């Protein structure tokens, strides 16, 4: 019947004989998928000092390149970007390890953006109950160094790289907490030598 | 009936549920958005949280789910599950506890012209800040920021039905009294991304019965 | 409910032609217009569909580089213009208005114009 | 994508005789429509959704079928039932009609 | 068996749709009737 | 209700007869919200709907 | 039980023999609800069913 450009393009891209969301986009063997990520903070809603649990809603923006999701733009009436649900394509499973719950599972399954050249970008929303240790020697005149540790449980450094994009997390949408004061947000990319 | 059975069989033979319902492509869908409050459960001044019971009336058009009433026994309304139709992702930004997805088990309503009406209920934990500089003779202002999560201003354009919030079926509290609840529309641009996103902000101006 | 069309026209091959279809007796929007040709062997084929409220067109893949379909919300009249006429296009052209719901049929038919090339 | 083919091409019957026409497809479908054109005039919508009848149609006819085979059936032949019947499907892009069955006395 | 033939005869996908209210025609009111049977007041949290 | 628990818990089996009568008796818990008349205490009637 | 969960939320596998005799032993903890006779506290017997 009458279909859109997007329905025709969606039937062409995610085709069962050609696309499978459980094998990673490696053109050959031992090719590293360079992904890059950048965290954007929204609010310090609470820092519970007795249970050592901080709560933050953050927006981790992570993008990579998938060579199966490419299309000629002028053939399909002109569609630059295209939005598809998250469960139907491949994605690396980057989660926290230092969370207070057992919820190492991925966050809520909002749909994600893929562009014309296959640059697949995904920004799911998540509140996190991160677990940090509380330096409580000085009180209440204290600093607090609380960390967030992102890592993929399934893949590893022999299969995916993990590049930091900006050194500091962006603070542009930040609404003030009124109880705490962030002074700096440095991020680093940690790798152990003599341990691949 | 027998004619509704044939129309329901014809209606969902080949329906992709993740393509957005426009005849053209550059045309955006227009989603009429209204919220109703059943009761105000609690506002914790200690934890700075706000628990409400809301009904999220969402009305949009759909070019593919329209039919002729004169050929299906005079039927004009249908009830379909929310698992089969396309439905937008209206997610409140300032949430504090739990997942963001609204529960999809309630059923929709199909008019013969394509008007899909979907009313999911939800408990919402807003994270408004409250000042207790006067106590207990205080007024408090708490906002809720509804808006689409992934679609641009050029693909989903929100429109309020009313100029306020429907307190028409509101269960009385006995502790807090709602004076007014306006609703505003903004078009803001974030520093992550290069494109404009719309949202709808509902304020709540309440007073404690002291 | 009536559909009105133009008369028969004699056009030399290589010159574009334009025929019209004007509907009255019902609300002209909320329906949709189908264009169907019929040769002299009574084997009739489909050309295109237009929506007169928005102007969204869908052509047949045989006739994509030939036909151009427009409407006019002033007088409630659709215009169809064929280009690159050859000897295998002398046929009978019908405009047909049907409801845009799941019957998806041609509820009403016009008299039919005769194009002889 | 789907090309329809009718059988037979030319047939005829006496008033008061069972008449069966077939419309065949390349692949499977579920819903298919039937149009009637007389001599000189314009066609009319005659049968929709493979079994139903239009407004000004007598209730003698019966359409039935499934899969890749469909059929129209006349129980009581009418005197003024000399016309041409077309079968058509919209379930696959593009809209292809039928070859046409000419029913005469 | 006898129970398996009937279960398949009555609930069939070509004749039964669990999403349509049983109304012989339009504007027919399905008179449903109900009554409550209490078991226990386990908490009346105040 | 105070929670978002509207529907029934477990969706048990149900009894249908030959004259079309269908009888269904499922178990359900409900956290209803009612107001507390607390003028008298602890000698009090309570109307909860 | 104090909650609303009647059925077993585990659903392991079960053993069937050549007789046709089917044996099922699901793992379960239960939050049963029994009334307390608290007159002779703390030198008391408790009956719970
Ligand atoms: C907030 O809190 C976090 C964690 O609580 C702090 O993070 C630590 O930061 C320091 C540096 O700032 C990190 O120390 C680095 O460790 C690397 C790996 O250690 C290896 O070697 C030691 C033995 O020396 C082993 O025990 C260990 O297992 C590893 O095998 C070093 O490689 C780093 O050295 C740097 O310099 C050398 C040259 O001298 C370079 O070649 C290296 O590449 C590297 O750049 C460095 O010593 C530490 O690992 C972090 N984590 C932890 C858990 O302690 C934050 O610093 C803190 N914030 C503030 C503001 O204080
Ligand atoms: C509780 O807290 C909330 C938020 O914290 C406060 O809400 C703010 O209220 C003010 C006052 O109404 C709002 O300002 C209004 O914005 C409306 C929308 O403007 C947008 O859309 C237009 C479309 O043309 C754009 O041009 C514009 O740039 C914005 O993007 C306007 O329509 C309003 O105008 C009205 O007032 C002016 C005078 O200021 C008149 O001249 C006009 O004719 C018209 O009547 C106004 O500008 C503000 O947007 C709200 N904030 C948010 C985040 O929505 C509550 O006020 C507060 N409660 C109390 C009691 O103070
Ligand atoms: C426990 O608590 C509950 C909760 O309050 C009580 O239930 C209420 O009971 C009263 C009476 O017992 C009900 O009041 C009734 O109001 C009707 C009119 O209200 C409707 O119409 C107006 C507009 O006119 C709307 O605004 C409104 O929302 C309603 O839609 C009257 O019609 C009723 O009158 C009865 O008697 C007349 C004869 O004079 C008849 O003609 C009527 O048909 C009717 O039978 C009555 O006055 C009230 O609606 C109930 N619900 C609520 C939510 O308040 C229980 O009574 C109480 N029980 C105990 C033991 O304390
Ligand atoms: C721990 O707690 C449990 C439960 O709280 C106690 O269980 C009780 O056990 C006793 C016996 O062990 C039960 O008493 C029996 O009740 C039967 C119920 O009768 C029904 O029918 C009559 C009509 O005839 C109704 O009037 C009545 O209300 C009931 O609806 C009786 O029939 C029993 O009679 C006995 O003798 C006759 C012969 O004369 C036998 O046929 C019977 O089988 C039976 O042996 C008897 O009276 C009692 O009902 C149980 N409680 C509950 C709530 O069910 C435990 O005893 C307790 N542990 C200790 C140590 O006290
Ligand atoms: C094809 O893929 C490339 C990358 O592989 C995409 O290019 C990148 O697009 C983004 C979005 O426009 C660019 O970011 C912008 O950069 C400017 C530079 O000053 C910055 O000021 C803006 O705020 C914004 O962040 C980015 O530079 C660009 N290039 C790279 C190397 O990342 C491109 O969008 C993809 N699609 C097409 C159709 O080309
Ligand atoms: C046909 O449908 C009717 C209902 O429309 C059924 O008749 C009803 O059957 C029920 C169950 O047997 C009866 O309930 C019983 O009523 C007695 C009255 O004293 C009561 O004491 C019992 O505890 C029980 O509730 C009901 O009265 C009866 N009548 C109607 C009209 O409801 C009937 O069972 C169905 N099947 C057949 C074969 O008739
Ligand atoms: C097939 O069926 C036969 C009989 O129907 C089963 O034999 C029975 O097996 C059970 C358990 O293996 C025996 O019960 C045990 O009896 C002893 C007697 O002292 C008791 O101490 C134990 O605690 C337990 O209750 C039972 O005696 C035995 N025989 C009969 C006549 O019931 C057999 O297990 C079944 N399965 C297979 C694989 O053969
Ligand atoms: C979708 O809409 C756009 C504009 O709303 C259509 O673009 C116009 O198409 C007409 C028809 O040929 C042209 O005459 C105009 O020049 C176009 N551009 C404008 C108005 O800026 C587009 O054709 C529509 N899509 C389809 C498939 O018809
Ligand atoms: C209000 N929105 C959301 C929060 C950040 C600001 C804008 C941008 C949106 N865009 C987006 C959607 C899906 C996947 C990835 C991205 Br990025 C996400
Ligand atoms: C660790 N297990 C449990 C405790 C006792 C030792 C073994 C044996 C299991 N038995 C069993 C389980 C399922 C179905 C049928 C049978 Br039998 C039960
Ligand atoms: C893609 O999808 C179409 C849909 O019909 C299917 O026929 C085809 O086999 C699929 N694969 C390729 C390689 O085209
Ligand atoms: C895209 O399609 C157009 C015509 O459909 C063609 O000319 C162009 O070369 C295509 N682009 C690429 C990169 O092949
Ligand atoms: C449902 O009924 C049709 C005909 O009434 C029959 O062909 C079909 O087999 C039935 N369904 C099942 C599952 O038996």
């Amino acid at each position: 019947r009458v279909a859109n450009a997007e329905e025709k393009l969606m039937d062409d891209l995610l085709n069962k004989t050609r696309y499978n969301n459980l094998i990673r986009p490696a053109t050959s063997s031992s090719q590293l998928i360079s992904i890059k990520l950048q965290l954007s903070l929204a609010q310090l809603i609470s820092v519970n000092e007795r249970e050592q649990i901080m709560t933050t809603n953050v927006w981790l923006k992570q993008e990579w390149t998938d060579y199966r999701l490419t299309w000629n733009s002028s053939r399909y009436e002109g569609v630059n970007i295209l939005r598809i649900p998250a469960k139907r394509i491949w994605l690396p499973d980057i989660v926290l390890y230092n969370n207070a719950d057992g919820t190492y599972e991925v966050s809520v399954y909002t749909n994600l953006i893929v562009r014309s050249n296959g640059s697949v970008l995904w920004l799911p929303p998540a509140i996190y109950k991160s677990a940090c240790k509380i330096e409580v020697k000085y009180f209440p005149f204290d600093q607090q160094n609380c960390t967030l540790k992102f890592r993929s449980w399934t893949y590893d450094h022999t299969e995916i790289d993990m590049v930091l994009m900006t050194p500091t997390a962006s603070m542009d949408d930040f609404t003030p907490s009124g109880e705490w004061d962030i002074v700096a947000l440095p991020g680093r990319r940690t790798v152990n030598p003599q341990d691949p | 009936s027998e004619a509704e059975h044939r129309l329901f069989e014809r209606l969902f033979e080949d329906y992709n549920e993740i393509i957005r319902p426009v005849a053209n492509v550059s045309d955006p869908v227009i989603i009429h958005f209204e919220v109703s409050m059943s009761q105000l459960v609690k506002v914790d001044e200690v934890n700075q949280i706000m628990e409400t019971n809301l009904w999220l009336k969402q009305i949009w058009n759909d070019y593919k789910l329209k039919w002729n009433p004169s050929d299906y026994g005079g039927a004009e309304f249908m009830r379909v599950p929310a698992q089969k139709i396309w439905k937008p992702d209206i997610v409140l930004y300032n949430n504090a506890v739990g997942d963001f997805q609204v529960d999809d088990k309630t059923k929709a309503l199909l008019k013969y012209t394509g008007e899909v009406t979907w009313i999911p209920p939800a408990i919402f934990k807003s994270s408004c800040k409250i000042d207790v500089t006067y106590f207990p003779f205080d007024y408090q202002n708490c906002t809720m920021k509804f808006g689409s999560w992934s679609y641009d201003k050029a693909k989903i354009d929100l429109v309020l039905i009313g100029s306020s919030m429907n307190l028409k079926d509101y269960w009385e509290s006995g502790e807090w009294a709602i004076i007014k609840a306006p609703g505003y529309k903004h078009d803001i641009k974030y520093n992550c991304c290069e494109e404009i996103y719309p949202d709808i902000t509902y304020s709540l101006y309440i007073r404690r019965l002291p | 409910v009536q559909l009105q069309q133009s008369g028969p026209e004699l056009v030399r091959p290589g010159v574009s032609v334009k025929i019209s279809c004007k509907g009255s007796g019902y609300t002209f929007t909320d329906y949709a217009l189908y264009w169907v040709r019929q040769s002299h062997a009574k084997s009739l084929e489909w050309i295109g569909v237009i929506n007169p409220y928005s102007g969204n067109t869908n052509y047949n893949q045989k006739f994509k580089g030939k036909a151009t379909m427009t409407v006019d919300k002033s007088s409630s009249t659709a215009y169809m213009e064929l280009a690159r006429l050859t000897s295998d296009d002398s046929a009978i052209y019908y405009c047909a208005s049907g409801y845009d719901g799941y019957p998806y049929t041609m509820d009403y038919w016009g008299p039919g114009a005769s194009v002889t090339v | 994508q789907i090309v329809l083919t009718q059988s037979p091409a030319i047939m005829s019957a006496s008033p008061g005789e069972k008449v069966t026409m077939t419309c065949s497809a390349s692949s499977s479908m579920t819903y298919m429509h039937w149009y009637q054109q007389k001599s000189g005039t314009s066609p009319k919508r005659w049968i929709y959704d493979t079994s139903q009848l239009a407004s000004g149609v007598p209730a003698r006819f019966r359409g039935s079928g499934s899969g890749t085979s469909f059929s129209l059936t006349i129980s009581s032949m009418e005197a003024e039932d000399a016309a041409t019947y077309y079968c058509q499907q919209w379930s696959s892009n593009p809209l292809t009609f039928g070859g046409g069955t000419k029913l005469e006395l």
